[PDB]
């Protein structure tokens, strides 16, 4: 399973641009919250690999692929900060359920 | 849901109301000539 | 300048992604197809007649009389295939790339769809040939399958017992009437996007990188215009037949209907559905949400990514699906025979499941696999 | 509009005039190149549903012949 | 002398059309020969005939 | 009277309500007293 | 600051008179 | 039914017009032999001038058909000689003395006979050719021959191409075959009347794309070089 | 560039005088490859 994971990782392909997989995730309203709360460094890393990513979609090119984004080194970063959003999120809505 | 369950009770009457005002009118604009012609009126 | 501000505010320091590939110039293409449509349209306004006795003498009178009229009326047809070519592949790039969460712009593309559609068939009606009239009574007597006021309805639109100069006026009418009803949906479908922008082939939030319109996506739509106008011109000036049907150069004979009756290439996919369903009214609901399944698709969507760009899963169902598209497009042209009939039964039944069940389980699978879900 | 539409720091970004730059810079040196690199991530997600339509269509073209082709042992 | 038949000989003298025609002939034997069978040869004879136009097609206007 | 507000204006839905039905028996008594009068204002010179 | 890095080139861009181009 | 074959027509040609002297062949077939029984409705003496015939010729040709006008103080159904305004003439009447004269089958009209049928052109040659005696074990009502390639292969039309039936005036000898593919050729002409010339067009406009595409191209790729040579680089100030 | 590419203005002129000459040369070519062809 980890090794097919790899594969579905390298076939996926925004390793190829750069990317990490929480650039990934599209942008709803708990996914804003969550992007709003990042540090400011971590902010800006996102939002230049996003800025690359559609540099190099632009000119139809990819990275190199020692600058490639390794599946292992691919780091999660957004997911703490927006489980937090959806576990409050879902906390309110209970409330109003309730 | 409880407080939407509460909530629909309040609405229901009106809103099914409405649907009644829109049933009337439905009849009445088509002159539905079926409902209407067992209702007393008669178009002829 | 409160007039020159929004040609501004619309098309020159409009913030466009700087990624978005050439399907995005489709949208544009179909605009100019709708102009292009409306004026040869004015142009076989000044010579056509809506009356049964000489509306295929007028269409005649148009090709071998009037000068370049053979011209304008070849343009009008090869350019409504090119309108259907460019509309099918808009809705692709809106299903590919996760376009339809701009749940509004969606939502009146489906009403154009829709109007665009009843457009082309009443303008097929409109030349009376042979294919025309036994092509509209089919349609109309679709209609007749609503379970209680069908009758009605049918013979309402056609304005008497059957089919006959009573249809074909309204429908000059209506066929004139509706592509301006169509420029100001439009408008309304530019206004519910420019309040969102443009979506790109990534998927991803662009607003780290936006460029203006007037250098750099004009020229682009300038030289797609150009190819699709050399396409157009290649379609008119060389096969102008090719997409056509032949028994539409007869006279409509109510006596006698043509034994090979089919709907033209673009109504086909929508055609074979039809055929496929046993039951008369199954087959038309079917074929309505064949359409109007997109604008179920918006609901459909479970995955945390928006462009399918990262995700080759869906991909391979997407192709599927385009694939058991052109599988449909060809079955409403063979006739009733076996198989031809269970191939429509089934790519039928591939094409709702695949739209319906299929995408959304595998976009959950595509989740789970980046330790998502 | 342009001004308000996004938050990004220090990241610079260098460019260069059109008239200053070659129109097609090594356009079929690195195009070939790329446009195949291109086909090859994508090939396998295309073309296998096109391929299988293309044996239906076939096969039902020929299936369809040989449904109408006369029944050699009826009528006789 | 039509310039039709010429191409058609010919192109009738062809395999093609000979091993065509020959399946015909049985056909049209069969056809007439059994009673219990009300087949005939056009199902067989366009087979044939199909063949023959395409090759004679295939040259017939060089002659025209 | 209160209890016409009361009861039919009260509520915006009996307020269309009360429309509904009454435009549904407006026509009747419309129609058939305008063709009356105006049958009597012509009332010999018609097809009869 | 700001001197550290410098142009990155365009040399392959470049199209290495101004009038005529 | 059997599709018509393929046949290496001129006209077939993508930059390739019509051949006008088979065209004037055809129009001679038809003024002579199926003129009395099928309708040009669509076709007029005027259409002809700067395509197979000068205007005196024409002219004549015209003033060989007598029409009606019955405009006449009295006389409503006066016969007049006819003109190059004037259509080409009717065989029946209407549409009943069509089936009347023609054995109950309708002639129809050639004005578009082939852009009428699917198989176009060359299924008129391949019927007009393909009149064929009937397999065995199959008979017709009137003047049906079993013709393979008419749907059902019972054309009421007999068979009007007897070799030699008409003498082209050009000389050319009128074997079946000739006569059938000149009036294939003009029955191609009247369904466009402007093969040639939208042909013309579609050169020019070839052309006119062809260096119009190439250059808003290279435009595109002027006005969007500024952004293919965009260096982006990311400097945390660290 | 100095005539006809320095200012808007004489890039108009050219473009009108050349569009003018090069509506009858396109069709004058077209002629020869048009009979050409036929
Ligand atoms: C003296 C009578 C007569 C002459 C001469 C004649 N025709 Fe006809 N033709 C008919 C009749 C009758 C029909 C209708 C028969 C039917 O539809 O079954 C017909 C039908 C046709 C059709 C319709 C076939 C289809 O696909 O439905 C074509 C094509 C045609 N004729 C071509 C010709 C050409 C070409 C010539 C001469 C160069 C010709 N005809 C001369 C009597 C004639
Ligand atoms: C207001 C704009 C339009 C006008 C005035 C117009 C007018 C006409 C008229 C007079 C005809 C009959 C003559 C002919 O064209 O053959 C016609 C036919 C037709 N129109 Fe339109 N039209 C318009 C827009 C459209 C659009 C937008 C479409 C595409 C959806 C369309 C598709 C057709 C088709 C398919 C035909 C039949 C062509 C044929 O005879 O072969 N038209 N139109
Ligand atoms: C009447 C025909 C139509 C015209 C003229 C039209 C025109 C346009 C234009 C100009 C745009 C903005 C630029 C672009 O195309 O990307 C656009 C965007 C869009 N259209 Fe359409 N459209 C039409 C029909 C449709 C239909 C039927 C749909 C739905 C299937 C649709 C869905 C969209 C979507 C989702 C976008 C946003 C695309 C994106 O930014 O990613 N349109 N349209
Ligand atoms: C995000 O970038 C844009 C964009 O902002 C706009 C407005 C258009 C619209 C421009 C066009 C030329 C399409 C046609 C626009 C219309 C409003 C059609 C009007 C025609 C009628 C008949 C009405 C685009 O095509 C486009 O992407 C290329």
């Amino acid at each position: 399973l980890d090794g097919f994971r790899k594969w579905y990782y390298n076939a996926a392909g925004f390793n190829k641009l750069g990317l990490m997989r929480d650039d990934t995730l599209h942008e709803t309203e708990d996914v804003k919250e969550a992007i709003r709360r990042l540090p400011e460094d971590l902010y800006n890393d996102r939002m230049f690999r996003i800025k690359r990513a559609l540099d190099l979609t632009m000119r139809h090119q990819i990275l190199p692929k020692d600058q490639w984004t390794k599946y292992e080194e691919d780091k999660f970063y957004l997911e703490p900060y927006l489980k937090e959003v959806i576990r409050e999120r879902k906390e309110r809505e209970e409330w109003a359920k309730k | 849901g409880p407080r939407y369950r509460e909530l629909a009770r309040n609405w229901i009457p009106t809103a099914g109301m409405w649907g009644t005002v829109g049933a009337v009118g439905l009849v009445w604009a088509t002159d539905w000539r079926l409902i209407l012609d067992w209702v007393p009126y008669i178009n002829g | 300048h409160p007039l020159f501000k929004i040609i501004n505010h619309s098309f020159i320091d409009l913030p466009a992604p700087s990624n978005i590939s050439s399907w995005w110039n489709f949208g544009s293409l179909l605009g100019v197809c709708l102009m292009v449509q409306i004026i040869t349209g004015l142009f076989l306004a000044m010579h056509y007649t809506s009356d049964t006795m000489t509306a295929f003498s007028s269409v005649t009178h148009i090709c071998r009389d009037v000068n370049y009229g053979w011209l304008i009326r070849y343009m009008h047809a090869n350019g409504a295939s090119m309108f259907f070519i460019c509309l099918f592949l808009h809705v692709g790039r809106g299903l590919y790339y996760g376009s339809y969460t701009f749940m509004e712009t969606w939502n009146i593309g489906v009403l154009l769809l829709f109007a665009v559609m009843a457009t082309a068939f009443m303008g097929y009606v409109l030349p009376w040939g042979q294919m025309s009239f036994w092509g509209a009574t089919v349609i109309t007597n679709l209609l007749s399958a609503i379970p209680y006021i069908g009758t009605t309805l049918v013979e309402w639109i056609w304005g008497g017992f059957s089919v006959d100069k009573a249809t074909l006026t309204r429908f000059f009418a209506f066929h004139f009437i509706l592509p301006f009803i169509i420029a100001a949906l439009a408008i309304v479908h530019l206004l519910f996007l420019h309040e969102t922008g443009s979506n790109n082939p990534t998927g991803l939030n662009s607003d780290a990188d936006k460029i203006p319109f007037h250098p750099y996506y004009t020229i682009k739509d300038i030289l797609g215009i150009l190819i699709m106008f050399l396409i157009l011109m290649t379609l008119v000036l060389f096969f102008p037949d090719m997409l056509g049907d032949p028994d539409n150069y007869m006279p409509a004979n109510p006596l006698n209907t043509p034994p090979h009756i089919k709907p033209e290439w673009y109504f086909l996919f929508a055609y074979a559905i039809l055929r496929s369903i046993p039951n008369k009214l199954g087959g038309v609901l079917a074929l309505i949400l064949s359409i109007l399944i997109l604008a179920l698709m918006p609901f459909l969507h479970t995955s945390k990514q928006r462009s399918l760009m990262f995700r080759p899963i869906t991909q391979i169902l997407y192709w599927i699906l385009v694939a058991n598209l052109l599988i449909l497009t060809w079955i409403g042209g063979q006739p009733v025979e076996h198989p031809f009939i269970i191939i429509g039964q089934l790519a039928s039944i591939s094409y709702f499941s695949i739209i319906l069940i299929l995408m959304p389980i595998s976009g959950i699978i595509e989740d789970k696999m980046l330790k998502l879900y | 509009e342009f001004g308000n539409l996004a938050r990004i720091r220090h990241v610079i970004s260098y460019s260069l005039s059109p008239f200053e730059q070659r129109a097609f810079p090594s356009y079929f040196s690195k195009g070939i190149p790329n446009v195949l690199r291109r086909t090859r991530e994508r090939i396998l997600r295309v073309a296998p549903p096109f391929v299988v339509v293309y044996l239906i269509y076939t096969w039902g073209n020929q299936e369809f012949e040989q449904s109408k082709r006369k029944n050699p042992a009826m009528y006789e | 002398v039509d310039p039709l038949t010429t191409v058609r000989e010919h192109c009738e003298q062809l395999e093609k059309c000979v091993k065509a025609r020959e399946r015909l002939e049985l056909c049209d034997n069969r056809v007439s020969s059994r009673s219990q069978t009300e087949e005939d040869c056009t199902e067989e004879l366009f087979d044939f005939l199909h063949a023959r136009d395409h090759c004679v097609a295939h040259k017939l206007f060089k002659n025209l | 009277p209160s209890r016409l507000y009361s009861l039919l204006f009260r509520r915006t839905s009996t307020f269309a309500l009360t429309i509904a039905v009454g435009a549904l028996f407006f026509e009747r008594a419309f129609d058939q007293g305008a063709d009356a009068i105006y049958e009597h204002i012509n009332e010999g010179k018609l097809w009869k | 600051s700001h001197t550290d890095v410098k142009v990155p080139d365009f040399s392959d861009y470049r199209r290495a008179s101004s009038e005529a181009r | 039914e059997l599709h018509p074959p393929s046949y290496p027509w001129s006209h077939r040609g993508l930059l390739s017009s019509l051949d006008h002297t088979s065209i004037r062949r055809g129009f001679q077939v038809y003024k002579q032999v199926c003129s009395s029984c099928h309708s040009m409705d669509y076709v007029a003496y005027r259409h002809l001038v700067g395509v197979c015939y000068t205007e005196e010729e024409a002219k004549a040709l015209a003033e060989e058909v007598e029409v009606q006008d019955g405009p006449n103080d009295d006389g409503e159904m006066f016969m007049r000689p006819g003109k190059l305004s004037d259509y080409f003439p009717k065989p029946y009447p209407n549409p009943e003395a069509a089936r009347a004269a023609n054995n109950g089958a309708l002639p129809p009209d050639l004005s578009y006979i082939v852009r009428a049928r699917h198989g176009g052109e060359d299924y008129v040659f391949s019927l007009l050719t393909g009149y064929c005696e009937p397999p065995t074990g199959v008979s017709l009502r009137e003047g049906l021959y079993f013709n393979p390639y008419f749907p059902g292969q019972a054309i009421g039309m007999a068979p009007p191409i007897y070799t030699e039936v008409l003498e082209y005036d050009d000389g050319t000898p009128a074997t079946m075959s000739q006569v059938a593919k000149d009036v294939a050729t003009f029955l191609r002409w009247a369904s466009e009347p402007e093969h040639d010339h939208r042909k013309r067009m579609g050169l020019k406009m070839l052309l006119m794309m062809g260096l119009l595409l190439p250059l808003t191209y290279a435009m595109k790729r002027h006005k969007w070089s500024v952004l293919k040579s965009r260096k982006l680089a990311y400097r945390p100030p660290k």
